[PDB]
RNA sequence: CCCAUAUCCGCAGCAGGUCUCCAAGGUGAACAGCCUCUGGCAUGUUGGAACAAUGUAGGUAAGGGAAGUCGGCAAGCCGGAUCCGUAACUUCGGGAUAAGGAUUGGCUCUAAGGGCUGGCAGCCGACUUAGAACUGGUGCGGACCAGGGGAAUCCGACUGU
RNA sequence: UGCUUCUGGGUCGGGGUUUCGUACGUAGCAGAGCAGCUGCUGCGAUCUAUUGAAAGUCAGCCCUCGACACAAGGGUUUGU
């Protein structure tokens, strides 16, 4: 018989199977559709989740209760040191979908990128690309490379670069670099390859890919939580306390007929560590990394036009469980997937952004740099020492 | 024109709150909440600025044994604002109103939340202070 | 946004920190954390708690 | 330099972090023995009884946070043993653990 | 000789059953519970490593406060002692710890409450009670021990089986 | 994920951060009082100073490059 009272089903069957992601690095399933009238540009980037803070800003939203008023907004800091372009891969449109056509690699590849090609770097002789590299060094091989580039100009429809991360600048234990294909959108195919060929072994800062107040998508793997029951995994109602044989369950997992458990019934299993793509995460700030200028370390990348204190984005004691963000960073409104240290894929929007919230301009008045290791109450050590005064340690 | 934002709801159905006016009612017993569609097993809940339907359990006999429209003006559950402030009050209070939102009494005891004052100008005019 | 001072400990509260308390008698207080809030609500006098600003002033510790 | 003596501070606190009350001291011994094997590379580790007493001096759960120990690698006199060196771990009573380093001890 | 979480009966070294004697210190009203000495034991027919779900057994939860459910089931509240105070009804015995309040630590004192020898003098002593000052971040029956209450209806007087 | 570029991680130490809330000892003509000796000496909860002190703090916090040793290894397989 029909269920007595209506209620929506728990969870989305659109995110099935709730399994562990086969990839640790977020995959770009769709790149923005190419518009041959725009200048050649990149459409994605790699960053690492450093941590979260909050900011103060004055909203500009006519007809709103917060128009011309200051609000506190949570933000995510993603450390995004420049990537290095190491190869070009071409694709040909076929009646079976895109097919990889031709991959070229730069003459030089750093050891960070080469570590990606090995399962045991310690035990390896580091022979990767040691014979491929000799093609750039001789006339015969060079004459074959440009032929490969010419072939890519004739036949390929999609061009992507092979950029990797620079792990020697991050504070993480990991030294193996994250290597991903980024699609080159913009002008003709020939202009794409000319653009890409000039950038082999070059560095690309995040500021060349994204801009202030831009709405982007963050792709990554969520925090893993292991084996979870239906109550936690699917958020079903707890059964009464009197239930025999457990109450963190789903009471009926199907009707007599069909004489089977359906794919749409809540079951126990893996929770978290799922691949996810989240859209419309506004960029609040593209921060500059530390610089040594005239023998002075310039690091006041957390100062605003209204707060002139010489402080960096790092909170007192550093980012908990991450380290110190001394590279360029992107400040994203709200939360993103992953743990601290998780590699996040930044991607340009697949939509047309014509909305006041999408077109609003962000003017940060304050960035909170208090310690996150406790209930921190000082923005800077100078501020703390001035309040406390001398101590016994002194 | 400016719509109120979501706030934490601290008063489900069955909450007995103080009556902070001079009607004669001492406390208000919430039997429902305006605008709640809800879902299975979820109790309708109310926060500052919300109009609810209530009965008087303690107070003048003429006010008892019938359903009044009321508005919550203070709540003990702390709710966030857009400036990041978490405000809560020492007690849960309301005032009896009519469907138009104008008070049945004339005076309010204690402060009145800014969230409710902006929404109900008739309650706002009677508020001794605003929080 | 102006910085409040904790009604108990005298420390200053930056935006998006602590809570605000409004009593039925119309007084409004700001608390840095639940530690300061708990001491105030248990009617502890801040002038006797060694780590507050009112204690150190009374005892001339900074001076 | 097969025969050598060194003094260490072992942070027992981070070794047994999160262990159940009834397994805390028994695991400190296992962590000391594990520590001694790592430093001296000697599977035959003999913990002095006084060191056993120090680890248990506060019961099964309120184990000392830090403990100073001496690791003496000595030759084994048992020709029947498969190990030719053994490590002896002795307790070192210290008043303070501040600034204590890893030092060589020469006899 | 065992005399019972292994010598007896339950098919067994079975969490069951099976008659007795002796019986320390502390706290406390106490053969209560909690800690210890004499005496005894090795965790109860195995260990190691992990710390997922679901369990079993314990806890804690903002705001609300029975809206849950057949039903407050379960849990929770109360709880010792001193001082005050105590209704309907009643078979005048009760009801009654009705209900409802206040107090409670530590430290330093004050007063009172006795015996023996020869309205006094001296010499001995046993724990109690009351009062006061001071004192701590209002914490104080600090663990343990330890009644939720009220208004009614039905049935059976009660204790007992 | 890491496992020699005078380099690497690790251990201990140091610093930052942060939690609680002011350590032991010592001194005090601070302390309600009481006791003994002719103002002193004892007992005394507590108070004050030393003293935002002491203690803990990655085990899944942040930075050291101070001390210590270790690190160039081992096993099983795989061929158009
Ligand atoms: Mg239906
Ligand atoms: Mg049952
Ligand atoms: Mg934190
Ligand atoms: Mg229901
Ligand atoms: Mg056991
Ligand atoms: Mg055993
Ligand atoms: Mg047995
Ligand atoms: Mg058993
Ligand atoms: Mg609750
Ligand atoms: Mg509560
Ligand atoms: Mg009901
Ligand atoms: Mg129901
Ligand atoms: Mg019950
Ligand atoms: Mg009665
Ligand atoms: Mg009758
Ligand atoms: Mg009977
Ligand atoms: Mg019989």
């Amino acid at each position: 018989s029909h269920r007595k009272f209506s209620a929506p089903r728990h969870g989305s069957l659109g995110f099935l199977p709730r399994k562990r992601s086969s990839r640790h690095r977020g995959k770009v399933k769709s790149f923005p559709k190419d518009d041959p009238s725009k200048p050649v540009h990149l459409t994605a980037f790699l960053g690492y989740k450093a941590g979260m803070t909050h900011i103060v800003r004055e909203v500009d939203r006519p007809g709103s209760k917060v128009n011309k008023k200051e609000v506190v907004e949570a933000v995510t800091i993603v450390e995004t040191p420049p990537m290095v372009v190491v190869g070009i891969v071409g694709y040909v449109e076929t009646p079976r979908g895109l097919r990889t056509f031709k991959t070229v690699f730069a003459e030089h590849i750093s050891d960070e990128c080469k570590r990606r090609f090995y399962k045991n770097w310690h035990k390896s002789k580091k022979k990767a690309f040691t014979k491929y590299c000799k093609k750039w060094q001789d006339d015969a091989g060079k004459r074959q490379l440009d032929k490969d580039f010419s072939s890519m100009k004739k036949y390929c429809q999609v061009i992507r670069v092979l950029a990797h991360t620079q792990m020697r600048l991050l504070p993480l234990r990991q030294k193996k670099a994250h290597l991903m294909e980024i699609q080159v959108n913009g002008g003709t195919v020939a202009e794409k390859l000319d653009w890409a060929r000039e950038r082999l072994e070059q560095q690309v800062p995040v500021s060349q890919v994204f801009g202030q107040d831009e709405m982007i998508d963050v792709i990554g793997v969520t925090k893993g939580k292991g084996y979870k029951g239906v109550t936690s995994r699917w958020h079903t109602k707890k059964l009464p306390r009197k239930t025999h044989r457990g109450l963190r369950k789903v009471a009926c997992i199907g009707a007599w007929h069909p004489a089977r458990v359906a794919f749409s019934v809540a079951r126990a299993g893996q929770k978290g560590y799922h691949h996810r793509t989240e859209i419309n995460k506004k960029i609040y700030k593209i921060g500059q990394g530390y610089l040594i200028k005239d023998g002075k370390l310039i690091k006041n990348n957390a100062s605003t036009d209204y707060d002139l204190s010489d402080k960096s984005i790092n909170p007192l004691g550093g980012f908990v469980h991450y380290g110190e963000v001394t590279n360029d960073f992107v400040m994203l409104k709200g939360c993103v997937v992953g743990t601290k240290k998780r590699v996040l894929t930044l991607r340009k929007s697949l939509l047309v952004q014509t909305k006041r919230r999408a077109l609003e301009k962000i003017d940060l008045k304050f960035i909170d740099t208090t310690s996150k290791f406790g209930h921190g109450r000082f923005q800077t050590v100078e501020e703390k020492k001035a309040f406390m005064g001398p101590l016994k340690k002194d | 024109s400016g719509a109120k934002f979501r706030i934490s709801l601290g008063l489900p159905v069955g909450a007995v709150i103080n009556c902070a006016d001079n009607t004669g009612a001492k406390n208000l017993y919430i039997i429902s909440v305006k605008g709640i569609k809800g879902r299975l097993n979820r109790l309708p809940a109310a926060g500052v600025g919300d109009m609810v339907m209530a009965t008087v359990k303690k107070g003048k006999p003429e006010l008892r044994k019938k359903v009044h429209p009321a508005v919550v003006i203070r709540q003990r559950k702390s709710y966030r604002r857009k400036d990041g402030v978490f405000l809560y009050f020492e007690d849960n209070a309301g005032v009896i109103v009519n469907n138009k939102g104008e008070m049945k009494g004339s005076a309010i005891t204690g402060p009145v939340a800014k969230e409710c004052a902006d929404l109900w100008p008739r309650i706002a005019s009677n508020a001794g202070s605003i929080a | 946004m102006k910085v409040e001072l904790c009604s108990f400990s005298g420390y200053k509260i930056y935006p998006g920190h602590g809570r605000r308390y409004a009593r039925t008698d119309g007084k409004v207080f700001q608390f840095l954390n639940a530690k300061c809030e708990s001491a105030f609500l248990s009617k502890r006098n801040p002038r006797q708690i060694n780590w507050t600003v009112l204690y150190r002033r009374k005892h001339k510790k900074g001076q | 330099n097969e025969v050598v003596t060194r003094e260490y501070t072992i942070n027992i606190h981070k070794r047994i972090h999160g262990v159940g009350f009834k397994k805390r001291a028994p695991r400190a011994l296992k962590e000391i023995r594990k520590f001694a094997m790592k430093e001296m590379g000697t599977p035959d580790v003999r913990i002095d009884t006084r060191l056993n007493k120090a680890v248990w001096a506060k019961g099964i759960r309120n184990v000392p946070y830090r403990i100073r120990v001496r690791l003496s690698r000595k030759r084994n006199e048992d020709e029947d043993s498969p190990n030719k060196l053994y490590t002896l771990v002795t307790y070192v009573p210290v008043t303070t653990f501040k600034n204590l380093q890893t030092v060589n001890v020469d006899e």
